[PDB]
């Protein structure tokens, strides 16, 4: 079934047509590589989860991949989010849970 | 503070799929620790992100933009 | 079914103030160590978002413990909820072993 | 079109942290599927997305904006 | 020259725009360089929570050798997913079978 790695050809096309380069306007593509907080460039585009937060109230298209679980705990946690922006005085998800708290619990 | 292994537990059998599935006590007790270590991470990433925009309390919006990776380191 | 689902919305309630009551008390600490205040609309966002993810580790603990052929959900399966950070998964291990001793 | 397992293979084990950790074939082809839904479920995505815009090409933008909600699918 | 890493990326990113391609024909959309290059990224970062997730669930049910089970596991939060790997391991039964 061929080898793991790119064959000639196969190189050639990846390195004229994919491949960045240092001449291109974005040299390199990377991800967060993200670190947790509580417990301790140049022409690089450093992906973002967050600079189009306000596409996130709404589930958005899929192909052929239904959206999860935690994907709609994350769009209804945007549109919550959305509807306490502007408050507006005490906090309107305060008074609506306040009132079932049970010290027992606590 | 801290949750209790009782209201813990009632958050997770509040959505199991099976009736009878059960919670070992060092597993609830456990977990009484995480659920503790996410909401400082959530907060504390907060306190990150409005830092770094030069706020000076964390609103929403801060929030808002730690949140995916938040839900991806769990 | 109207009083099934009225029971089952006052139940949720009830836990959804707890785990709020509770974030706020851990969002406080997190405050006079960083030295930095909360919204109101931060800490009930953050209580949110504690309560629907416990319903992610709920279904995950549970799934963890099936595939393990196990129908209690023990100690292993914690770990396996923190596994995407070797610090965080280092921290809940070195809780877990501290745990089983005393307890 | 697609990933070659012999790939695949090699793309797993560079990650393993037991040397004894094996990929059996039906997983091994398995994981070359999986791979592939990834890869055409983020371009659809963005494809679907630069049309909303209206655009013509599918650039980093269109990408970023279906991101947390491909990955939270993943 | 490369780096054994670099060359498994490469092979991934030609891979990746091969597939980008046919997606391109198909929807009659094209892919900026970088966006091509960034689902490539995405790839090879999803395959090594892939693999590391693979080990530990197999290592949880005891086993060495990573099995279907563990990939079913994988896709456990996706019901297109779970899906599509269960018709594949279907598929993947008859074809094994005889």
């Amino acid at each position: 079934k061929k080898d793991w790695f790119l064959s000639e050809e196969e190189f050639k096309l990846w390195n004229r047509l994919y491949r960045l380069r240092d001449s291109d306007e974005i040299k390199e593509i990377t991800l967060p590589q993200v670190q947790f907080s509580s417990l301790q460039t140049t022409g690089i585009h450093q992906l973002s989860l967050s600079e189009w937060r306000l596409w996130q109230d709404h589930p958005l298209p899929t192909h052929q991949v239904d959206h999860s679980d935690r994907c709609r705990h994350f769009i209804g946690l945007m549109q919550m989010i959305e509807g306490m922006r502007h408050e507006e005085g005490e906090c309107s998800y305060e008074l609506e849970v306040e009132s079932y708290l049970q010290m027992e619990d606590v | 503070s801290g949750f209790r292994k009782e209201l813990v537990s009632r958050l997770l059998h509040l959505h199991f799929k099976d009736d009878k599935t059960k919670v070992s006590g060092d597993a609830l007790q456990l977990m009484v620790e995480l659920l503790k270590v996410f909401v400082v991470e959530a907060a504390v990433r907060g306190v990150r992100q409005a830092q770094a925009e030069d706020a000076l309390r964390v609103d929403v919006d801060q929030l808002e933009k730690v949140l995916p990776q938040l839900l991806l380191d769990f | 079914a109207e009083t099934e689902e009225q029971q089952r919305f006052s139940y949720q309630q009830r836990l959804k103030a707890a785990v709020h009551y509770t974030v706020g008390c851990l969002c406080e600490e997190v405050a006079l160590d960083k030295e930095m205040q909360f919204s109101k609309q931060t800490i009930a966002a953050i209580s949110e978002l504690t309560f629907r993810q416990c319903e992610n580790f709920a279904k995950d603990l549970e799934m963890f413990a099936r595939h393990a052929k196990r129908t209690t959900i023990n100690t292993e399966d914690v770990k396996l909820l923190a596994r995407r950070s070797n610090s965080l998964l280092k921290y809940i291990t070195d809780k877990s072993e501290e745990i089983a001793q005393i307890n």
